[PDB]
């Protein structure tokens, strides 16, 4: 594996230090590098491709060295190496989507193509460098056993989960109080709702809670927390819970009172905010809990009074919520995020090649089934996939 | 390479001096003499001790 | 043009690896590169600016090289060397800036200014060197005549464009059916209402659709969807379609329909996806589809079924929608994104130095203006007028 | 400091390049630069910790040289190898830590911590190298006083601000006039309300403003400006400025009428945009100015009408808004973003090991009271800390 | 306590007169009279603060002469001047508000601090000059 990165960052910066001009110098190091695969290569023979819409293509090795004499390089230089260079590039294409396909639940980690388990031979271990590229640095460091760590800007840590909870309802539906949540990618929409404004209730508040389990441990999440769930601030008919009948959400905000946020890892409590609105940090976590209430207001102007009745019938919702947004985040496992194509790649180019559901990955590579049931064995995969497709890019967009 | 093993007088100037090698020894004496050489020169050549 | 990428990396990994300190032999490979220059240089006299509020700075050269010698390096060579660092900068700022700035019909590609007309001479060749700075590397692929390719976080595809179509209307604007969107930037929004609730329509369903056409093929796109447009969730006055009146809209949300979003690619479906909310992936396409339904709902509890009655007036008018987010994508053509400033810095050059609207782009270098007529002139102006701006952030920001 | 830095290069470009198969000369011109530290460390002791929760650990060093007479390297050369680079790994993460909390009012741009102080000596000037990490590169530059600048993706230059302004009101809180907006992190929303939609207003027209003045220039920003303010398009219930009351807001949105944007520096218009929605560039600036207006509706069809009758009660509050988002800007001082984990890194270690809150940064380092307050002091202290913070995740993430 | 004084003017004659560029001469009766000092003081260690909020800081010095050769001011001369001042800066400021916060009644006009009485010491006294602030 290891063997395949080198292979590129070789290519690389070689189709980029290697051009008409620059002094030899310059590339010394380099020039060698180069060479040296060549000839560990050369007599080899492989073969990739064959299972879906996948092409089968076999491949020989026969080239020439690099002429290591020149002060300077001259355009001709260039065109002789640039040809060399187009069936390596066109090679590894064909390599890393031949093994960006397989999937393996026993062994999900280790090679699968015929292609690669060839690589991680012996013999070919003679062309590993310059290993600088955050997928792999992070690739190793775990067969070291040993603590990794990627980053992310608005992760993809929350499957999607929309829904609602009825606290207090009847068949009418003209009196509820419960919570409606909207759970997807980096973010949290929660709103707790009383239809009747706390008219009964203890101190005429009413508690809200709303607890979200990360499938990962998220560590350094710069967080940004705001009152108000602009989503469920509207006017909505909604299904019921039994699917029987729908409902009326006829929502007014009030703002949310006593909000705490809390930030826990295996039930202890890291981090705790209290009515912080803006930007906070949430250290190690993998459960987020949010707490807020519904205080009737003491002090009504008249406008205000005529929406909260004694007595039923309550057309006006009082509707308090919050909205969490995970900026950016560490986590010890590859996810999905706002930035990275690692997942759009794999999930490309299994698409384009019409390649079979296997035994690990949902269908489609199906984000929220693959993070609601983020198995050892998908991880593995993932991360063997995502690295595949990190060395890639590198060279082909 | 070590430079004791070069050590040489330095003719002119008030500090004991002890110059690089010969042809360095050469022109300071030289240049001390040809009076269009600016006031700098005799002082720096001068007081400039090893 | 290459050349110049050179100029810079050379100063960049020159102000950043010699101070005062560092071993020699770090530097050797760089050093001569470096020399290299100078006397390539020496005995050339340049001249730029001479448009709108541009100064006409003067320049030329004759400089002394660097002793290699030295086991580490001291204070005094340094700056010594700084010295002239400091005057080609401020020299590179100038021709970029120059470069900059001019557009051209015919050629909208090639090198403008008579600053750099000179530098693409063959006797200057002498000086190119490591090519990795990402849009270099792209710059060659294609001059080459190959696949390019470039990464965007919230790219920026859809010109601003937020309006509505009224599929059913009369006079009095009280009985309403049809669809209002917002696109822009990475961003879709779209809400279908029907003031009658499908009362009269076949199986109490009423169909929306809303295409979108991409100026440019995305590849490898991540993409949140949503159910619901907050946007237009809440009450509004709008203008009629002639500007004669104004209409109300005052919607009750319900849940999209049916929803099937398809992204085509030359008419064909690439992708397609039956109600799925949350993260989905498009591999290649140039336009978007959405199409989803308001549905009566066929239980109503009483609540629900006072907002829905069989007669006119209907006072509360019924709205599926959806929210579309490309997060992130890949393009053959340059674009603006949430996260590259080459459009701030092009944009922000010509304004500051007063430069004159020009044959190619639009006035303020518009970006909906633009992106709506993306013409072949104005996107390979763009590019080169980007991979410039990306020279000068290695070394001014 | 610089020295600093270094350490960490040395040893990623080491954990990087030094692996099991590559070819000696691939590493030659680092191999020297990795022994000549050695050398200058051995001997001196150091002392880091003794604070807080941080432990007092005593680091010690009597470490042999590397390979000089290899070619391709040999397992076994690796695991001597990487038994050594650990006990430094483990070490700069303790240094890089003790003076990362540490703060001064006086001198607090410099090294406090009895680690690092003894490393600004001369004898180890020796090792600096390969300054080509963005945030080393600007702390150099502004060493000798020059044009610094950093790259950010949704900057956080707003401290959090909800709030409003009612420019006409009265005890019943039935018929007033004003603005109330949300400023955060690289977000402004505000809206202007009038209950009486301008009915006796000059030319039925009634002017708003917003102003939000930064705490530090932005340049280079790329911005989007949307019509509307989706956060105060519904419903509300809130408290009256003296808090002794509440009062209801029920909008219904109109089209800001003569929308002007003007990004100002130093009382100075830089910038100036028409109603123009979508994507636009403000260069330069430290001051945003909204400006836009309510029109009452000319021509109103019944529906309409029946919401703004020619007396109160006024039931249906006009209510026109904008959206402002700073995607992406550079700014000469460092700040937190939706991207870096600067922030987060220096939060998250103070938390963990329960640092006491000093003489500078403000309790829990929150951000909205840092940029509130941004003292020249506070950003000098923001600086080193965020330096440190970009050392520290070149090796541990 | 004169002792005092001249470490400065010392000093700032110095942080002042001593810059990349200046040609020789303009130097020569300074240079020695600073280098005279880090003889003089070499091998004797100090001591501050002990008091309220004051930092019990140890000073130490070991340091080497100067190149006393070079016409035009090389950079590297100074960069390697300005290291061993900003130590003794550094130090004066440590010594200065160490003795600018004690009392004494029956003699209040003598020198106080561990610092400073030790200076009066005759073997220092080989520093004094130019007395005109
Ligand atoms: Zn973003």
């Amino acid at each position: 594996m290891d063997v395949l990165y080198s292979l590129s960052k070789t290519l690389k910066d070689a189709r980029d230090k290697i051009v008409e001009g620059t002094l030899y110098s310059n590339v010394s190091d380099l020039i060698q590098q180069f060479n040296q695969m060549i000839i560990t290569m050369n007599g080899n023979e492989f073969q990739t491709g064959g299972i879906g819409n996948l092409p089968i293509r076999n491949w020989n090795f026969d080239f020439g060295l690099l002429g290591t004499t020149l002060l300077n390089l001259d355009a001709n230089y260039v065109e002789t190496a640039r040809n060399t260079i187009d069936y390596f590039v066109d090679f590894v294409d064909n390599v890393c989507m031949d093994e960006m396909v397989r999937e393996s639940q026993r062994n999900g980690i280790a090679p699968q193509s015929d292609s690669l388990r060839k690589l991680s031979g012996i013999k070919f271990k003679r062309i590993n460098f310059d290993n600088s590229s955050e997928y792999i640095e992070n690739w190793n460091l775990q067969n070291r056993r040993q603590r990794t760590g990627f980053t992310f800007h608005k992760p993809n840590i929350f499957p999607y989960s929309a829904s609602f909870t009825l606290n207090r309802s009847q068949p009418a539906h003209d009196n509820l109080m419960g919570t409606m949540w909207l759970n997807a990618g980096s973010e949290i929409q929660v709103a707790g709702f009383d239809y009747s404004c706390a008219i009964n209730a203890p101190a005429n508040i009413q508690q809200f809670e709303h607890i979200v389990q990360l499938r990962r441990v998220l560590t350094t999440a710069t967080i940004t927390l705001l009152p108000d769930a602009e989503r469920f601030s509207f006017p909505r008919v909604i299904n019921s819970a039994d699917g029987a009948t729908t409902w009326y959400f006829n929502p007014v905000i009030l703002r949310p009172n006593n909000v705490e946020v809390e930030f826990l890892l295996n039930g202890q409590i890291i981090n705790t905010y209290q009515a912080r609105f803006g930007t906070i940090i949430a250290r190690n976590f993998d459960t987020i809990r949010l707490s807020f209430q519904l205080m009737r207001p003491p002090n009504m102007t008249p406008a205000v009074a005529a929406l909260f009745p004694n007595a039923q019938p309550f057309e006006h919702h009082a509707t308090v919520g919050l909205t969490l947004r995970i900026e950016s985040a560490v986590c010890e496992s590859v996810l999905a995020d706002a930035s990275k194509t690692m997942l759009a790649n794999v999930t490309s180019v299994r698409q384009e090649y019409a390649i079979p559901v296997g035994p690990v990955f949902p269908p489609g590579m199906n984000w929220t089934d693959l993070i609601t049931n983020y198995s050892p064995s998908r991880e593995d995969n993932l991360q063997r996939v995502f690295t595949v497709a990190s060395i890639r890019s590198m060279l082909v967009k | 390479l070590l430079l004791k093993d070069m050590a040489v007088e330095n003719k002119n100037s008030r500090d004991a001096g002890k110059v690089v090698d010969s042809e360095t020894a050469a022109i300071c004496d030289a240049i001390f003499q040809d009076e269009e050489t600016e006031g700098v020169v005799r002082r720096f050549i001068a007081e400039m001790r090893q």
